[PDB]
C-alpha cells in the first residue's frame, strides 16, 4: 500500500525527477491540514460500533425482507457475517482517510468484492444501501463541533465521502 | 516609476506603455532585462528587429510555464533574448516573405514562414495589424506576437506531470437538517435510546405493500404498542364536547374502485410520506 | 463500468456494449452513383467484424480494391463480400495460414458466424471439407450450410450472437464466448489466449468443458493459465494448476468448495510490515517465492475468509470465484 | 454509455427517487455551463491531427530505445499503428467531454486495453507518457495557453472543464498500469 | 440511454470518427429545449403521488371487472402492486424529461413489457387507461407552461403507443 | 512502502483491528517532523547539480585509479562518466523521496533492495558511493534539524553499502 | 451527406422506430445555430474572388520552389489550375455551412483525394498552406459576425487535419 505522499513519489520516479517547488507546496498543505484529519478518524473509529450496529437496524426496517426465512440475513452465522463485512468496510474507509488516498482500500477490501457476492448470492443492492447509510451518519459526525476548535472542514468531509461512494459503486 | 504621460510619450521606456500591447513587460520587470540584453550584445549601434508579445500572449502562457520562467531567472533572459533579431536589421513585414531563417540575439537561430499576410515565426504569429511600428532613434522594428516565441531546446526540463496537472475538488452537498437527523444513530442503542433507528429513510409507497412489507420507523417507538386496559367512556361528559370528524364525506375518496385506500383498511401504511419521524425532539433516553 | 446492478444490465458491462449498439444494414442493392459516404462506412464495419478489430493498413487495403467495387453494384454484403474476403491474402495470412485447422476453424465461426465451436462434431463437421476440397470450399461451409441464411438476413453485417439464447446453443459455449471475445479495444492478436498462432479453446471447446467469466476491465483481468496433463498415463506432471472437482472428503468438510482465481503475485510484499524486505532478496536455490504468479485455490467456505486476506495481503488480486 | 444527466438517472433509480430539487440544480448548471463545453471540444478536435503526431513524436525524442530493433515502434507498420493507438484514445476522450461523464471511455476502451496491450508487448510506461503529453495538450488548448495556436474564445474562465478532461487521461494510465 | 448525447456520440463511433460540427449542433437544440422539459420535471417530481393516485382509480373508474375473482385486482396486494407499476411508468417519465429521451422507457419499461403482461395475465389496456387519463387532465396553463405540456404529453403518448 | 502512516495502518490491519490512539499519535508524529523535512527536500533539490558534480569529482579525487584504469566498470571513459553522474543522482533522488514521504521508504523499494546483487555482479566497489555520500553529508550547507533530517537518510544508506 | 438531420434520421432507420422527441430536439439546434453559418456563408458567395486569390498567393510565396521545371507550377497553364483547385475547395465550405455539417466536404473533397495527390505527384502541404492562411487572415469582429468565424474556422481545420 502507499498514501498520499508516496503517491506522488511513485509518479515521479517512473518520470525520474526531483520533485518540483510547487509540488513540494502542494505536500505543505496536506501536512496543515494535519490535525482536522486526525479529528475525522478520530470521530469515525470511536463511534464504529454504533455506526455499523444502527445502520444494520435501519435496514432492516426498510427492507425486511432480508431477515425472513429464506431471506440472505436469517440465521445466526448469516446475520453475524453481515455485521461483519459491514465492520470490514468501515475499517477500509478509515484506513483510507488517515492515507490520504485509496490504494489500501480496494487492493485489500474491495477488489474481489463483487466477485465473491456473485459467488454466493449476496444481494449487492442492499450492500451499498448499508454502506450509503454509515456514509451519511459519518459526514454528520464529521462536521459537529464537540471538543473541536471552530473551522472550515468541507474539503475534507468531500474526501471521506469519496470513499464511502467508491465503495459503494465496487459492489453494486 | 513616474507617470508615462510626463515627456508625452516621446521618450522610449515610456513609448511602450503608451502603445499598449505589451503591458507584461512594465508589469513584471521584463523591461529590466531587454535594457540588459542590449548593454551584453552591443546592439545599441546596429539596427535590430524585436518580436514583442502582447497582452494575451502572456494570459496564454501555460502554468507549467510561467512557473519555469519564475524558478529560473537564465530562462527569462534567453526567452526574452529569443525575441531580439540581427539577421536582417529594422526589416519590415514586406521582408519576412518567403521561408527562411533568422537569427536571435542569444539562442540558436528560429526559422521563419512568412506567407503573405500570415506570418510565422515558429510557434508564433504576427498580428499584422498593429506590427510595422519602426522607432527612428535607436532605430529598430517592432512586430507584435499572439504568442511567445518558445524554443522547443529550452522547455524539455517542463511538463505537465510535475504537478500542473489541473484538478478540482468536489464537496459534499448535504443539508444540515439531514445530517442532524444522522448523527444520533453514531451513539450506540443503550444510550442513543430511540435515535439509534434514525438511518432509515422515506421509502416509496409500494415499499410498505404486502410482497414488501418495509417496517415504517413507529414500530420501533412505542407508540406503536399504545394498547392500555383504560379507556375513556364519552357518555359521562356533557353533550357536544364530543366533537367526531370524518376524512371526507365522499365514497369515492374514502374508498375508490381498486383497494387503494387512505383512510379504510390496511392500505393506510400505503403513503407516500409517513415512513420516518421526529423522535429527536426529545432526548437521547 | 463494471458489474450487473447499477443500470439493470449484465452483458453490456460484460464487454458488450459497442457491440449492442450498431446494425450496419446495407438498405439499398447498389451504391448509390455519386456518393461515396454510407458505403464507406459499411466496409468499414465489415472490416471490423470479419477481421476481428484488427488493423488493416493502406497498402494491404488497397490489395482489396476489387471486391469493394464488385459490392457497389453486383454483389451482397452479407454473402459474396464477406465470402470474397475471406478468400483473399490478408484474412488468410493471418487467420489460416499462422494456426493449425482447429485453431483456424474457431476464428472463423467467430468471425463469419458469430460464436463459437460447441462440441467436436462442430469442429469435426468442418474439417472434412478441408481435408477433401482444400481452403477454397473451408471457407464455403460457413456460408453454405443452413446456419448462416438462417440467422443473418443477406444484405446486414454479420454480428456477435454466441451468448443470446436464440443462438440455441450449449450454456458451455457462452462460457467459451467470453474468452474470445474481450471487449471492444481487442483483437484476436491482442488476445492473451490466442495470440495469431494459437488455438484459443483447444481442450475446452473440444471437450465442452465450462469455463469462470472474467470481465474485461476487472482487477484481475491478467490472468492467465497454461494447460498441462496430471496423470501417469499420457506422462503429466503435478503442481501447475487447481483441479475443477473437488473430490474427497475435503470438498464438503469445511463446508461448500469454491475455486478461486488469483492474479499478481510479486517478490515484494508477502510480510505483516508495509514495505519490501531489505537484504538478500532470494535464498538460496535463487528461486522466487511464488514461481509462477496467476496461481488457483479450491478452498471450503469455512475456509474462505482466512484465505481472502492471505492473498490480498500478500499482493495477490482475486480474478474469479466459482463454486464447485 | 451515459451522459451527465442520465448518470443522475441511475443513481435515483437505485432508491425509487425521482429526480427534482436539489439534483436538479446540479444539472440546471450543467446546461449554463453548456456552451463553453461545445466551445471546449471544438478547440480539442480542431486540432486533433497535430496533437496525436507531437505526442508520439515526443514519446520517441524522450526514449530513442523504441525505434531500434527490439523496440516495440520499430518497423512502419508499427509506427503507423501506434499512431493509430493514440488517434483512437484522444477520440474517445473527446466522447467523455461531450457527454460530461466518462462511461463511453471506460466501456469501449478502457474495458480490456489492459489485457490488449499485455498480449502485443507494449510497454506501459512509455504508453503512459504518450497520454500525459496528450494530457498537456488538452489542457492548453482548453485554456488557451497553447504557445504554436491562439484560438478564439468569449472572455471566461474554464478552468472546471480543464481539470474535468485531465482526469479522464488520468484513467487511461491507471487502468493500462 | 437514447438521448441527444448519446445518439450523436454513437454515430460518430460507427463512423469512427470525432465530433464534427454538426454533432455540437444537436447539443445546442438540447440547450434551448432544456427550459420547458425541467420545467415538467420538476412540476411531476413534487406532486407525484397525487398524480399517481389520481390515475390509479381511474383505470378501476373504466374497468370495475378487475375485481372480480380470478382478475387483477382481487385482493389489496394486487392493487398495491397495480399502483407501483403505475408509479414506476411516472418515475420513469420523470426520467425522459431529465435525461432529453425516450432511453429510460425504452430499456426498463416498454422492452419485454408484452411477454410478463400476458403471462401474468394483466390486460393492457389498463395499464394504458391511467396513463391516457393523465395526458387529458393536464391543463396547459395551469400546472405548467405551454412547452412544458408539450414536452409532458410527447412522453405519455409515446408509452401509450408502445403499449398498443 | 515504509512510511509513518502506512506502517501504523499494516499493524492495525495485520491485528484487525481499527486506528486508535496509538496509531493516531505515530501519524501525529510524522506531521510535525514534516515541516523539517520539507524544507531539507527544498534545499537538496534545488542545489542538486552542484552536488551531484561536486561529489562525482569527490570520488575521482579519492580514487584515482577510476578514471585511469580500462574496462566497463570504470569512469576511464566519456560513457563511464557519464554512467556515474547518472548513479549519484540516483542516491540523491531517492534522499530527497525519503524526506518527503516521512521515512526509509522510497529507497527501500528502489534502491536498497538487491543492492549487494548488482555491485557484485556489474564489479561496483561499495567504497566508491560512500565517498560520494560523505560529501554530501558535509557539502548540503544545510543547519539544525533541518540537517538532521537529511544527515539521516544519508547516514542510512551508508550502512547498507558497509 | 452528415447533416443534423441525416444524422438522426438514419440512426431512426438503423432501430427501427419513429422520430422521437430526442430527434425533433436536434433540429431545434439546426433552427439556433443557422443564423451564424448562413451569413458567412452568404459573406464567402461574393467575395470568394479575392479570398481564393490571396490564398493563392500565400502558397507560392510559401513554397517558391513550384515555379521551377519540373515541379507542379512551371508554366501559366498549371498554375491556372492551381487557382481552380483551391476555388474548389472554397466552394465546398460554402456548401457545408448551409447543409449544416461536413457532409459536402466529405464527399467530392475529401474522400478519394489522397491517392488521386499522390498517384498526380501533388504535394497536400500546398493544398493545406493555402487552408490555413484564410483560417489566419479571419479575425472575427470585422471580415463577418462574432459566431459566423467560428463556424467558418470549425471547417477550414476540419479540411487541414484531412489533407494532413
Ligand atoms: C493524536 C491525536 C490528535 C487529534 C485528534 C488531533 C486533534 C487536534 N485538532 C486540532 C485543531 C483543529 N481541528 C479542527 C477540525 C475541526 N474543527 C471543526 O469545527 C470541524 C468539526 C473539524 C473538522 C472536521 C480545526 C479546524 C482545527 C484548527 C483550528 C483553527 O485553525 O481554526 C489541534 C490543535 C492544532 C491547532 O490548534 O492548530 C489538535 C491537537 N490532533 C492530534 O494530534
Ligand atoms: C418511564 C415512564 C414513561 C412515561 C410517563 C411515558 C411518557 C411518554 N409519553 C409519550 C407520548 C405521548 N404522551 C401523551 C400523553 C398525554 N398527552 C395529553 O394530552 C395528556 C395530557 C397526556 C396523557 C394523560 C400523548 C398524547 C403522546 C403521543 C404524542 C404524539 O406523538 O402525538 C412518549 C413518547 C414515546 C411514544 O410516543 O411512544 C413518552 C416517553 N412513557 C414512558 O416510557
Ligand atoms: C477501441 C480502442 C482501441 C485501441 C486503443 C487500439 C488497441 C490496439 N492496439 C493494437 C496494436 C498496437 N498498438 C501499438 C501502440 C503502441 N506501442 C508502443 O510502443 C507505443 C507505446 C504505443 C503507441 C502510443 C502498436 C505498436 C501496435 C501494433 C503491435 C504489432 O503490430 O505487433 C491492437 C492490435 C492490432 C491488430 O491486432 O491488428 C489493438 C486492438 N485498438 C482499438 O480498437
Ligand atoms: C523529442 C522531440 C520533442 C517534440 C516533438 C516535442 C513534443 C512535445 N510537445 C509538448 C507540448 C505541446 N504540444 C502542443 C501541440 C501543439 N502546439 C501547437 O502549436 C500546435 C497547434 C499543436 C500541434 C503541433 C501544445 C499546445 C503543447 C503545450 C503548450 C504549447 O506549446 O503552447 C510537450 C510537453 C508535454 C508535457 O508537458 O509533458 C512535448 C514533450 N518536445 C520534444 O522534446
Ligand atoms: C451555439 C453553439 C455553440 C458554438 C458555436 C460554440 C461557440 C461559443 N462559445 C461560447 C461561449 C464561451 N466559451 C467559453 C469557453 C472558453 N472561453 C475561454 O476564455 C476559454 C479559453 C474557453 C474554455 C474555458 C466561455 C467562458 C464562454 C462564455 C459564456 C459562458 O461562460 O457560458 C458561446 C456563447 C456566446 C454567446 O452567447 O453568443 C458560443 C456560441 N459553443 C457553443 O455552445
Ligand atoms: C421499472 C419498470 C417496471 C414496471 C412498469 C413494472 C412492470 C410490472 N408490473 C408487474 C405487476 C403488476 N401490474 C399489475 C397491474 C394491474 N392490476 C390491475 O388490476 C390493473 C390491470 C393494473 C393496475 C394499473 C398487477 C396486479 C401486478 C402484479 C401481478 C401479480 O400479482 O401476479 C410486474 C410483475 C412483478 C411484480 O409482481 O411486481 C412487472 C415486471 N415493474 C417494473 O419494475
Ligand atoms: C405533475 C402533473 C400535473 C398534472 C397533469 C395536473 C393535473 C391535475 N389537475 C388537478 C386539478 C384540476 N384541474 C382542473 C382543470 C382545469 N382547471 C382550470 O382552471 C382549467 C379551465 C382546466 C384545465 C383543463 C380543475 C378544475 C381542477 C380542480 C378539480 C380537481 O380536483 O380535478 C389535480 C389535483 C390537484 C389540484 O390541482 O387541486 C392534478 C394532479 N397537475 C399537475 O400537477
Ligand atoms: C470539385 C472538386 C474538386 C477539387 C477539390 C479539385 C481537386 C483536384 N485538383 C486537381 C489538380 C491540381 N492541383 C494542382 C495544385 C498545385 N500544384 C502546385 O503547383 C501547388 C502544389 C498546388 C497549388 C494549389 C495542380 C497543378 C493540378 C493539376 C494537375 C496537373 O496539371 O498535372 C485534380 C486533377 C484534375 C485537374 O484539375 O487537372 C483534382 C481532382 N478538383 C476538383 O474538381
Ligand atoms: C469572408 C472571407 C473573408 C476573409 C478571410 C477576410 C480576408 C480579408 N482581409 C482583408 C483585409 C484586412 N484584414 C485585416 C486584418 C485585421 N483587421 C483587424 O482589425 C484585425 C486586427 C485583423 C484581423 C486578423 C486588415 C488590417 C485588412 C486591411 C489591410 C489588408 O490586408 O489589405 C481583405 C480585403 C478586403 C478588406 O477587408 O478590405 C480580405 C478579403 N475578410 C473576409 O471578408
Ligand atoms: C478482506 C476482508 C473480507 C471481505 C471483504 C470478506 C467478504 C466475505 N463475505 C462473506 C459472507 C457474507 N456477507 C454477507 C453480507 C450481506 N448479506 C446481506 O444480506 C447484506 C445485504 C450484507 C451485509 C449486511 C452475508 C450474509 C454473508 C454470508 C453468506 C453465507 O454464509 O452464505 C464471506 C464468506 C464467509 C463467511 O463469512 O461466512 C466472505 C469471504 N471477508 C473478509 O474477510
Ligand atoms: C472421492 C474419492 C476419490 C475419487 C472418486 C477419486 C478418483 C480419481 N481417480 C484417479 C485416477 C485413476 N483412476 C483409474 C481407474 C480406472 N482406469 C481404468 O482404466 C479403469 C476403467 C478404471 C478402474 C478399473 C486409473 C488407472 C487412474 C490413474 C490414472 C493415470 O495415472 O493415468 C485420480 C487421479 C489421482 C491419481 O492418479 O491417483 C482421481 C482423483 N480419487 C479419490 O480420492
Ligand atoms: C521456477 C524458476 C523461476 C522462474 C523462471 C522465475 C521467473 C520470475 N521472474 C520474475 C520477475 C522479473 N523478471 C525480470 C526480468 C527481465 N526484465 C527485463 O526487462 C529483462 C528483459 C528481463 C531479464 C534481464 C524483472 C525485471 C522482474 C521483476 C518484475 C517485477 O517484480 O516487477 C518473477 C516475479 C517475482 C520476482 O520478483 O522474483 C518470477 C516468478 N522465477 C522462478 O523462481
Ligand atoms: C535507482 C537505483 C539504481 C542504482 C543504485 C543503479 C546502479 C547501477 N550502476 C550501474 C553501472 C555503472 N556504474 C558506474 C559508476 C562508477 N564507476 C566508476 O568508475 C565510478 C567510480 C562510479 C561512479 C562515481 C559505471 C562506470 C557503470 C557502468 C558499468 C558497466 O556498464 O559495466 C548498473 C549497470 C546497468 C547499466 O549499465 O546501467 C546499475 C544497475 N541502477 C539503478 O537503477
Amino acid at each position: 500500500m502507499l498514501d498520499a505522499f508516496a503517491k506522488v513519489v511513485a509518479q515521479a520516479d517512473a518520470r525520474g525527477e526531483f520533485l518540483s517547488n510547487t509540488q513540494i507546496d502542494a505536500l505543505s498543505k496536506m501536512v496543515k491540514e494535519g490535525n482536522q484529519r486526525l479529528d475525522i478518524v478520530n470521530k469515525v473509529t470511536s463511534n464504529a460500533s454504533a455506526i455499523v450496529t444502527n445502520s444494520a437496524r435501519a435496514l432492516f426496517a426498510e427492507q425486511p425482507q432480508l431477515i425472513q426465512p429464506g431471506g440472505n440475513a436469517y440465521t445466526s452465522r448469516r446475520m453475524a457475517a453481515c455485521l461483519r463485512d459491514m465492520e470490514i468496510v468501515l475499517r477500509y474507509v478509515s484506513y483510507a482517510m488517515i492515507a490520504g488516498d485509496s490504494s489500501v482500500l480496494d487492493d485489500r477490501c474491495l477488489n474481489g468484492l463483487r466477485e465473491t457476492y456473485q459467488a454466493l448470492g449476496t444481494p449487492g443492492s442492499s450492500v451499498a444501501v448499508a454502506i450509503q447509510k454509515m456514509k451519511d451518519a459519518s459526514v454528520a459526525l464529521a462536521n459537529d463541533t464537540t471538543g473541536t476548535p471552530i473551522g472550515d472542514c468541507s474539503s475534507l468531509v468531500a474526501e471521506l465521502a469519496g470513499y464511502f461512494d467508491r465503495a459503494a459503486v465496487s459492489v453494486v | 516609476a513616474a507617470k508615462p504621460y510626463e515627456s508625452g510619450y516621446i521618450a522610449e521606456d515610456d513609448f511602450w506603455r503608451g502603445r499598449g500591447i505589451a503591458a507584461w513587460v512594465y508589469a513584471t520587470g521584463a523591461n529590466k532585462v531587454i535594457a540588459q540584453i542590449v548593454k551584453d550584445f552591443n546592439l545599441t549601434d546596429k539596427k535590430f528587429m524585436v518580436f514583442i508579445p502582447n497582452d494575451g500572449a502572456f494570459a496564454r502562457l501555460s502554468p507549467q510555464l510561467r512557473k519555469a520562467m519564475m524558478e529560473d531567472s537564465r530562462l527569462v533572459y534567453d526567452m526574452l533574448a529569443g525575441h531580439i533579431f540581427t539577421s536582417k536589421g529594422s526589416a519590415m513585414l514586406k521582408d519576412l516573405q518567403g521561408a527562411g531563417y533568422l537569427q536571435p540575439a542569444y539562442g540558436e537561430a528560429i526559422g521563419y514562414v512568412g506567407t503573405g499576410r500570415v506570418i510565422k515565426i515558429g510557434n508564433a504569429q504576427v498580428i499584422p495589424e498593429s506590427s510595422d511600428i519602426l522607432r527612428k532613434n535607436l532605430g529598430f522594428s517592432a512586430h507584435t506576437l499572439d504568442t511567445f516565441i518558445v524554443p522547443k531546446a529550452l522547455t524539455k526540463k517542463v511538463s505537465i506531470e510535475a504537478g500542473f496537472s489541473p484538478v478540482t475538488p468536489a464537496k459534499y452537498v448535504s443539508t444540515t437538517k439531514a445530517d442532524l437527523r444522522y448523527v444520533g444513530a453514531t451513539k450506540p442503542a443503550a444510550v442513543g435510546g430511540r435515535r439509534a433507528m434514525n438511518l432509515m429513510k422515506q421509502q416509496p409507497f409500494w415499499m410498505y405493500g404486502p410482497p414488501y412489507n418495509a417496517v415504517t420507523q413507529d414500530e420501533y417507538e412505542p407508540i406503536s404498542a399504545a394498547a392500555p386496559k383504560a379507556f375513556v367512556d364519552y357518555q359521562i361528559f356533557a353533550p357536544g364536547t364530543v366533537k367526531v370528524s370524518p376524512d371526507s364525506v365522499n365514497a369515492n375518496e374514502l374508498n375508490p374502485v381498486s383497494g387503494m385506500s387512505k383512510y379504510i383498511g390496511k392500505t393506510q401504511k400505503l403513503v407516500g410520506d409517513q415512513g420516518i419521524s421526529d423522535r429527536s425532539d426529545k432526548l437521547p433516553m | 463500468r463494471l458489474g450487473t446492478v447499477s443500470g439493470n444490465s449484465s452483458l453490456d458491462k460484460l464487454g458488450l456494449d459497442k457491440f449492442l449498439s450498431e446494425s450496419n444494414r446495407a438498405y439499398t442493392p447498389r451504391a448509390q452513383p455519386g456518393f461515396s459516404s454510407e458505403y464507406e462506412q459499411i466496409i468499414s464495419a465489415t472490416y471490423k467484424q470479419l477481421f476481428g478489430n484488427a488493423y488493416i493498413m493502406d497498402s494491404e487495403r488497397a490489395e482489396m480494391a476489387k471486391q469493394e467495387s464488385m459490392f457497389r453494384d453486383g454483389q451482397l454484403t452479407l454473402k459474396d463480400f464477406c465470402r470474397a474476403l475471406a478468400k483473399t491474402e490478408q484474412y488468410k495470412k493471418r487467420f489460416f495460414d499462422s494456426r493449425p485447422l482447429y485453431g483456424a476453424i474457431e476464428l472463423n465461426f467467430k468471425n463469419i458466424l458469430g460464436r463459437t465451436p460447441d462440441g467436436l462434431e462442430h469442429y469435426r463437421a468442418k474439417s472434412a471439407v478441408y481435408d477433401t476440397k482444400g481452403y477454397e470450399a473451408f471457407v464455403d461451409a460457413f456460408f453454405d450450410d443452413g446456419e448462416y441464411d438462417e440467422v443473418y438476413d443477406d444484405y446486414t453485417v454479420p454480428f456477435y450472437r454466441g451468448y443470446k439464447t436464440e443462438a440455441n446453443l450449449s450454456m458451455a459455449a457462452f462460457t467459451h464466448f467470453f474468452r474470445m471475445v474481450r471487449g471492444s479495444s481487442t483483437s484476436d492478436k491482442a488476445n492473451p489466449n490466442s495470440m495469431q498462432k494459437d488455438i484459443p479453446l483447444n481442450y475446452y471447446g473440444i471437450t465442452k468443458t465450462p469455463l469462470a467469466v472474467i470481465a474485461p476491465g476487472a482487477a484481475g483481468t491478467a490472468y492467465t493459465e497454461s494447460f498441462a496433463g496430471t496423470g501417469s498415463w499420457q506422462s503429466g506432471r503435478a503442481g501447475l494448476n487447481a483441479a475443477r472437482v473437488a473430490l474427497g472428503v475435503p470438498a464438503t468438510a469445511n463446508g461448500k468448495s469454491f475455486r478461486v482465481e488469483v492474479t499478481g503475485y510479486t517478490q515484494p510484499g508477502f510480510g505483516i510490515t508495509a514495505g519490501t524486505a531489505v537484504g538478500k532478496l532470494y535464498k538460496a536455490n535463487k528461486l522466487s517465492r511464488y514461481p509462477r504468479s496467476n496461481k488457483s485455490y479450491v478452498v471450503g467456505f469455512d475456509e474462505l475468509t482466512p484465505l481472502y486476506q492471505r492473498i490480498t495481503k500478500n499482493g495477490g488480486t482475486i480474478a474469479s470465484i466459482t463454486p464447485l | 454509455m451515459l451522459d451527465a444527466f442520465s448518470r443522475v438517472v441511475v443513481n435515483s433509480d437505485a432508491k425509487a427517487a425521482y429526480v427534482g430539487g436539489s439534483d436538479l440544480q446540479a444539472l440546471k448548471s450543467f446546461i449554463a455551463d453548456g456552451n463553453k463545453r461545445l466551445d471546449a471540444v471544438n478547440s480539442i478536435v480542431s486540432n486533433a491531427s497535430c496533437m496525436v503526431s507531437d505526442a508520439v513524436s515526443g514519446m520517441i525524442c524522450e526514449n530513442p530505445g523504441l525505434i531500434s530493433p527490439g523496440g516495440n515502434c520499430y518497423t512502419n507498420r508499427r509506427m503507423a499503428a501506434c499512431l493509430r493507438d493514440g488517434e483512437i484514445i484522444l477520440r474517445y476522450v473527446s466522447y467523455a467531454l461531450l457527454a460530461g461523464d466518462a462511461s463511453v471511455l471506460e466501456d469501449r476502451c478502457l474495458n480490456g486495453l489492459k489485457e490488449t496491450y499485455i498480449a502485443l508487448g507494449v510497454p506501459t510506461n512509455s504508453s503512459i507518457r504518450a497520454v500525459s503529453i496528450m494530457k498537456a495538450q488538452a489542457v492548453a488548448f482548453i485554456t488557451n495557453t497553447a504557445t504554436e495556436r491562439k484560438m478564439s474564445f468569449a472572455a471566461g474562465d474554464c478552468t472546471s472543464l480543464a481539470s474535468e478532461v485531465a482526469s479522464y487521461f488520468d484513467r487511461v494510465g491507471a487502468a493500462i498500469s | 440511454m437514447k438521448s441527444v448525447i448519446t445518439t450523436v456520440v454513437s454515430a460518430a463511433d460507427a463512423a469512427g470518427r470525432f465530433p464534427s460540427n454538426s454533432d455540437l449542433e444537436s447539443i445546442q437544440g438540447n440547450i434551448q429545449r432544456s427550459a420547458a422539459r425541467l420545467e415538467a420535471a420538476e412540476k411531476l417530481a413534487g406532486n407525484h403521488e397525487a398524480v399517481v393516485k389520481e390515475a390509479g382509480d381511474a383505470c378501476f373508474a373504466k374497468y370495475a371487472y378487475l375485481k372480480n375473482p380470478g382478475e387483477a385486482g382481487e385482493n389489496q396486494e394486487k392493487i398495491n402492486k397495480c399502483y407501483r407499476d403505475v408509479d414506476h411508468y411516472m418515475r420513469l417519465v420523470n426520467y425522459c424529461l431529465v435525461v432529453g429521451g425516450t432511453g429510460p422507457l425504452d430499456e426498463w419499461g416498454i422492452a419485454g413489457a408484452r411477454e410478463v403482461y400476458r403471462t401474468l395475465n394483466l390486460p393492457t389496456s389498463a395499464y394504458v387507461a391511467s396513463i391516457a387519463y393523465t395526458r387529458d387532465r393536464l391543463c396547459v396553463p395551469r400546472d405548467m407552461s405551454a412547452q412544458a405540456g408539450v414536452e409532458f404529453s410527447a412522453y405519455l403518448d409515446y408509452l401509450i403507443n408502445a403499449l398498443s | 512502502m515504509k512510511t509513518p502512516i502506512t506502517e501504523a495502518i499494516a499493524t492495525a490491519d495485520n491485528q484487525g483491528r481499527f486506528l486508535s490512539n496509538t496509531e493516531l499519535q505515530a501519524v501525529n508524529g510524522r506531521y510535525q517532523r514534516a515541516t523539517a523535512s520539507l524544507t531539507a527536500a527544498k534545499a537538496l533539490t534545488g542545489s542538486a547539480q552542484r552536488l551531484i558534480t561536486g561529489a562525482a569529482q569527490a570520488v575521482y579525487n579519492k580514487f584515482p585509479y577510476t578514471t585511469q584504469m580500462p574496462g566497463p566498470a570504470y569512469a576511464s571513459s566519456a560513457i563511464g562518466k557519464a554512467k556515474c553522474a547518472r548513479d549519484i543522482g540516483y542516491y540523491l533522488r531517492m534522499v530527497t523521496y525519503c524526506l518527503v514521504v516521512g521515512g526509509t521508504g522510497p529507497m527501500d523499494e528502489y534502491l536498497v533492495a538487491g543492492l549487494e546483487e548488482i555491485n557484485r555482479s556489474f564489479d561496483l566497489s561499495p567504497s566508491w558511493y560512500i565517498e560520494a555520500l560523505q560529501y554530501i553529508k558535509n557539502s548540503h550547507g544545510l543547519s539544525g534539524q533541518v540537517a538532521n533530517e537529511a544527515n539521516a537518510y544519508i547516514d542510512y544508506a551508508i550502512n547498507t553499502l558497509s
